[PDB]
C-alpha cells in the first residue's frame, strides 16, 4: 500500500507511546505528513504537521508537548503524546498531506484516545 | 504486457487492390435522389492500400511476432481489419511518442469505450495492461503499462464500445471494420461500420456506405500513430502471448473530388472519382452517372515544371547598413543625411 | 473545467455573496459569453483582506501566497462563513509565510516549506537570528471586528486559448408551433417559414436536409427527434387593373398565386382577384389576366373567360 | 451599465437606481442594484494607459 498508518489502541495519559505511520516509498512523501483530529462539532484542529522539507511547525502550545522523529527505512513517523485529554478522543488519523485536501492524502485505519 | 518478440517482421507492405472503399458522408445533411460533388479527403479508388499484415503465425510451431510499427498521420488514414476477436486494443495517436506532449488514446476495454487524451509516459511496449490479479480470475484493463503513468486528463468519453461482434454464426462474416480518422480545424471524427464478408482475405468489390459515429473537439494535432495488439499472461501449461492472429490494413487519404449518388432514403448508393480515368472525370463535368455518345470538353492539360533556376548578380559587396542603422549621430530634421 | 455547461444564471440568485468584481466581462451576459476553459480556484482569506483581493493591495498573504496577475479573466466571489468557521477561542489552522527567497509568481504551486532568511545571516539548518519560521497560522475571533472574521472565497478564472470553445450554458428554449410563419432558430439555422409535419425518412446522424440548390426543406429538432418540413409562406407581387385615371377611378388589384383564404372576391388560377365581379358571359376582352381569364370596364370592372370567336 | 444602448448624440442626466443583479430592490440600495456613477483615480505616476 502506498500510504498506511500504525500504532494506537489505548493511550495512557502521562506516558510515552511510539506511534508509527508506514508507507511504500519516499517518492510519495510530497508534500506533508500530519496527525490530526476531527472531533464531532469542533472545527478543523491539526495536532501535527511533518513537512516534506524536514520541518515540523506546530501550534506553540503543542509543539513543546510533542516529540518529533522522522524515519526513512519504513518511512515512519515517531510522535509521543503525554498528559492526554478527552478533546483528542476521535478516530485519530495519520493524514499525509493533510493541508492538500481530501484527494491527495491517505486516511489511516484510526485509533482512540480515552482517559479512564 | 511489454512483449518485444518480433525479430523478423518489418516486411515491405504487400500492396493489394481496394475496389470501392473509403466512401463516407462528409456532412450531416439529408439529400434525396440528387448528385452532390464535394472537395474533401477521400481514399482514391483502386489505389495501393498499404497492407501491414498483423502478427504472423508462420506455421511450423507458433512463432508469433508483433507487427505494429508506429505509422505517420499526415492528414487522414483509412483502416480495415478482419479482427475475428478484439486483437487490436486501440490507437496511439500522438506527436513526439514520448512524455511532455499529449496524445489521443482509444481503448477497447470491451465493456465500454473510453476515449482519452492526456499527458502520458510512454513505456517499453504500449499495450493495455492485461494480467491476472492472481485473484477473482479477472484480466486487468489498466493503462499503467500503456504508459508508465497518466496525468492531466482534459477529455474523457463514455459510451457504447466501438467494436460490435454481430456475427453470432461461427464466422462467414469476418466483420471487416472500416475506420477513417480525420483531423480538420482542430477536431477529430470517428467513422465506422460493420459489414459481412464471404471472401477469404481479399476485400470485396461491393459498396460500403459508412455512417459517422462521434466527433471529438480535442484540438490536439496528430502527426504519428501506433496500433495496439492483444496480450495475455501465459499459464502453467505443458511464453504464451497474442492469442490468435490478425491482419490489419492501412490507407492514406488525399484531397480528391467525388460525386456521391444519393438514394431516396439519403443513403449513398454509388461514388465515382474525378481524377482516375477520363470516363469518370467526364461524369463529374456533366453531373450524371450516364453520358450519351458524342464529344465532350472536360479540362486542359498542362506540362508541369521539372525544376527551378535562379539567376542573380554575382556581386557580394555587403551593403553598409551597419554605419546607417548604428550611425554615430543621426542628422538633424532639416538636413537629411541621405546615404545612397 | 472543460466541455461542460455552466449555470451562471442560478449563481446570481441562489444566495448572496460578499462581492462580485468583474473587469471586461459583464455579469448578466456570462450566460452567452464564451471562453475556452474554466478554472475553479479555492481560497481562504481574512475578512480584512477581502477588499484586498485586488491588484495593488498586498500584505502577509498577497505578497507570498499567489501574486494576483494583471491578466485576470474572471471574477471573484466570497461569502460569510461566520456560522461555520467563527467561534469564541479562535482558529489557528491555515498557514502563513513571513519571508522567502522571492515573492511567489502568479500560478506557481511553490508549496514547498524550505527555510528562508528574513535578514542576511545564514540559518545552517537552525532557525534563529535573521532566520525565522516561514510558517504561521490564522486567527479569527467573533468578538473582534469585521476584519478579523473567517471567510470562504471561490474565484473563477477563464481562458481564451487557440482552441474551440467548450464551456457555455444555453439556458434558452422556446415552444413549437406549426402552420405559421415563424422566425425559427434551430441550433444555428435561422430563417422564416411554416413548420409542417413531414413524411420523410431520415437517418439518426443527420441534423437537417436540403433537396436541391442548397435550399433547406426538412429540419430535425434536437429535443424530440421529429422531421419538420420547411416552406416559405405565401408571397407574391401585387398588380392593379385600371381603365385609366381619365376614364374612371375604380380599380381591381391582383395577388399573384396567393389564396385569398389566407388574406367581390373571385378565385382565379393566378390568385384571388378582388374588386371585380365574375360574369358567366364571355366577351372579346381587352385587359388580359391569365389562364384565359381577363377583365374589362363596361359601370364596373368585370371579369370574363376569353371568347376566341 | 445601462438598460440598453445609447442613440447617437444622446444626453444622460437622470441617475435613478436600476437593477444590476438578480434580486428585486424596487429602489433599495445595496446588493444587486449598483449605484451607477463611479469616480476615477488619476495619479501622476499611474499607468501609461
Ligand atoms: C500537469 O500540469 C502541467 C501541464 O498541465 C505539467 O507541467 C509541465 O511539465 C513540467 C512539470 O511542471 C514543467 O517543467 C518544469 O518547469 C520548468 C521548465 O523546465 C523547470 O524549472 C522545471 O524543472 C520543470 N520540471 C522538471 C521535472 O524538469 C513544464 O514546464 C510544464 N509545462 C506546462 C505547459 O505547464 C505537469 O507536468 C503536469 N503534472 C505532473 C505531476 O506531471
Ligand atoms: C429505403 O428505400 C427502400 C426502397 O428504395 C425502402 O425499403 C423498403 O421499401 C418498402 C416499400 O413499402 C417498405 O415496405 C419496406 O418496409 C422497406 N424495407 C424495410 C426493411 O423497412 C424504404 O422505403 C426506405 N426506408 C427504410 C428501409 O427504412
Ligand atoms: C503500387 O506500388 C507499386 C510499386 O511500389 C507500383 O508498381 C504500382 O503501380 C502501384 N499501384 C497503383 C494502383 O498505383
Ligand atoms: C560572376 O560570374 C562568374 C563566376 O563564375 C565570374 O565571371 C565572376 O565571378 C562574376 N562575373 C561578373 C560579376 O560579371
Ligand atoms: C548595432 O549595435 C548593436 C550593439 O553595438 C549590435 O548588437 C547590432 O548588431 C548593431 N546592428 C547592426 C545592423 O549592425
Ligand atoms: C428532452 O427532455 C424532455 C424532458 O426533459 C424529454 O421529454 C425528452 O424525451 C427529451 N428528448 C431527448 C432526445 O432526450
Amino acid at each position: 500500500v502506498q500510504l498506511v498508518e500504525s500504532g494506537g489502541g489505548l493511550v495512557q495519559p502521562g506516558g510515552s507511546l511510539r506511534l508509527s505511520c508506514a508507507a511504500s516509498d519516499f517518492s510519495f512523501y510530497d508534500y506533508e505528513m500530519s496527525w490530526v483530529r476531527q472531533a464531532p462539532g469542533k472545527a478543523l484542529e491539526w495536532i501535527g504537521s511533518m513537512y516534506h522539507s524536514g520541518r515540523t511547525y506546530i501550534n506553540p502550545s503543542l509543539k513543546s508537548l510533542v516529540t518529533i522523529s522522522r524515519d526513512n527505512s519504513k518511512n515512519t513517523l515517531y510522535l509521543q503524546m503525554n498528559s492526554l485529554r478527552a478533546e483528542d478522543t476521535a478516530m485519530y488519523y495519520c493524514v499525509s498531506n493533510w493541508a492538500s485536501g481530501s484527494t491527495g492524502d491517505y486516511w489511516g485505519q484510526g485509533t482512540l484516545v480515552t482517559v479512564s | 504486457q511489454c512483449v518485444n518478440l518480433t525479430t523478423r517482421t518489418q516486411l515491405p507492405p504487400a500492396y493489394t487492390n481496394s475496389f470501392t472503399r473509403g466512401v463516407y458522408y462528409p456532412d450531416k445533411v439529408f439529400r434525396s435522389s440528387v448528385l452532390h460533388s464535394t472537395q474533401d479527403l477521400f481514399l482514391p479508388f483502386f489505389s495501393n492500400v498499404t497492407w501491414f499484415h498483423a502478427i504472423h503465425v508462420s506455421g511450423t510451431n507458433g512463432t508469433k511476432r508483433f507487427d505494429n510499427p508506429v505509422l505517420p498521420f499526415n492528414d487522414g488514414v483509412y483502416f480495415a481489419s478482419t479482427e475475428k476477436s478484439n486483437i487490436i486494443r486501440g490507437w496511439i495517436f500522438g506527436t513526439t511518442l514520448d512524455s511532455k506532449t499529449q496524445s489521443l488514446l482509444i481503448v477497447n476495454n470491451a465493456t465500454n469505450v473510453v476515449i482519452k487524451v492526456c499527458e502520458f509516459q510512454f513505456c517499453n511496449d504500449p499495450f493495455l495492461g492485461v494480467y491476472y490479479h492472481k485473484n477473482n480470475k479477472s484480466w486487468m484493463e489498466s493503462e499503467f503499462r500503456v504508459y508508465s503513468s497518466a496525468n492531466n486528463c482534459t477529455f474523457e468519453y463514455v459510451s457504447q464500445p466501438f467494436l460490435m461482434d454481430l456475427e453470432g454464426k461461427q464466422g462467414n462474416f469476418k466483420n471487416l471494420r472500416e475506420f477513417v480518422f480525420k483531423n480538420i480545424d482542430g477536431y477529430f471524427k470517428i467513422y465506422s461500420k460493420h459489414t459481412p464478408i464471404n471472401l477469404v482475405r481479399d476485400l470485396p468489390q461491393g459498396f460500403s456506405a459508412l455512417e459517422p459515429l462521434v466527433d471529438l473537439p480535442i484540438g490536439i494535432n496528430i502527426t504519428r500513430f501506433q496500433t495496439l495488439l492483444a496480450l495475455h499472461r501465459s499459464y502453467l501449461t505443458p511464453s504464451g502471448w497474442t492469442a490468435g492472429a490478425a491482419a490489419y490494413y492501412v490507407g492514406y487519404l488525399q484531397p480528391r473530388t467525388f460525386l456521391l449518388k444519393y438514394n431516396e432514403n439519403g443513403t449513398i448508393t454509388d461514388a465515382v472519382d474525378c481524377a482516375l480515368d477520363p470516363l469518370s472525370e467526364t461524369k463529374c463535368t456533366l453531373k450524371s452517372f450516364t453520358v450519351e455518345k458524342g464529344i465532350y470538353q472536360t479540362s486542359n492539360f498542362r506540362v508541369q515544371p521539372t525544376e527551378s533556376i535562379v539567376r542573380f548578380p554575382n556581386i557580394t559587396n555587403l551593403c553598409p547598413f551597419g554605419e546607417v542603422f548604428n550611425a554615430t549621430r543621426f542628422a538633424s530634421v532639416y538636413a537629411w543625411n541621405r546615404k545612397r | 473545467i472543460s466541455n461542460c455547461v455552466a449555470d451562471y444564471s442560478v449563481l446570481y440568485n441562489s444566495a448572496s455573496f460578499s462581492t462580485f468584481k468583474c473587469y471586461g466581462v459583464s455579469p448578466t451576459k456570462l450566460n452567452d459569453l464564451c471562453f475556452t476553459n474554466v478554472y475553479a480556484d479555492s481560497f481562504v482569506i481574512r475578512g480584512d483582506e477581502v477588499r484586498q483581493i485586488a491588484p495593488g493591495q498586498t500584505g502577509k498573504i498577497a505578497d507570498y501566497n499567489y501574486k494576483l496577475p494583471d491578466d485576470f479573466t474572471g471574477c471573484v466571489i466570497a461569502w460569510n462563513s461566520n456560522n461555520l468557521d467563527s467561534k469564541v477561542g479562535g482558529n489557528y489552522n491555515y498557514l502563513y509565510r513571513l519571508f522567502r527567497k522571492s515573492n511567489l509568481k502568479p500560478f506557481e504551486r511553490d508549496i514547498s516549506t524550505e527555510i528562508y532568511q528574513a535578514g542576511s545571516t545564514p540559518c545552517n539548518g537552525v532557525e534563529g537570528f535573521n532566520c525565522y519560521f516561514p510558517l504561521q497560522s490564522y486567527g479569527f475571533q467573533p468578538t473582534n471586528g469585521v476584519g478579523y472574521q473567517p471567510y470562504r472565497v471561490v474565484v473563477l478564472s477563464f481562458e481564451l486559448l487557440h482552441a474551440p470553445a467548450t464551456v457555455c450554458g444555453p439556458k434558452k428554449s422556446t415552444n413549437l408551433v406549426k402552420n405559421k410563419c415563424v422566425n425559427f432558430n434551430f441550433n444555428g439555422l435561422t430563417g422564416t417559414g411554416v413548420l409542417t409535419e413531414s413524411n420523410k425518412k431520415f437517418l439518426p446522424f443527420q441534423q437537417f436536409g436540403r433537396d436541391i440548390a442548397d435550399t433547406t426543406d426538412a429540419v430535425r429538432d434536437p429535443q424530440t427527434l421529429e422531421i419538420l418540413d420547411i416552406t416559405p409562406c405565401s408571397f407574391g407581387g401585387v398588380s392593379v387593373i385600371t381603365p385609366g385615371t381619365n376614364t374612371s377611378n375604380q380599380v381591381a388589384v391582383l395577388y399573384q398565386d396567393v389564396n385569398c383564404t389566407e388574406v367581390n372576391v373571385f378565385q382565379t388560377r393566378a390568385g384571388c382577384l378582388i374588386g371585380a365581379e365574375h360574369v358567366n358571359n364571355s366577351y372579346e376582352c381587352d385587359i388580359p389576366i391569365g389562364a384565359g381569364i381577363c377583365a374589362s370596364y363596361q359601370q364596373s370592372i368585370i371579369a370574363y373567360t376569353m371568347s376566341l370567336g
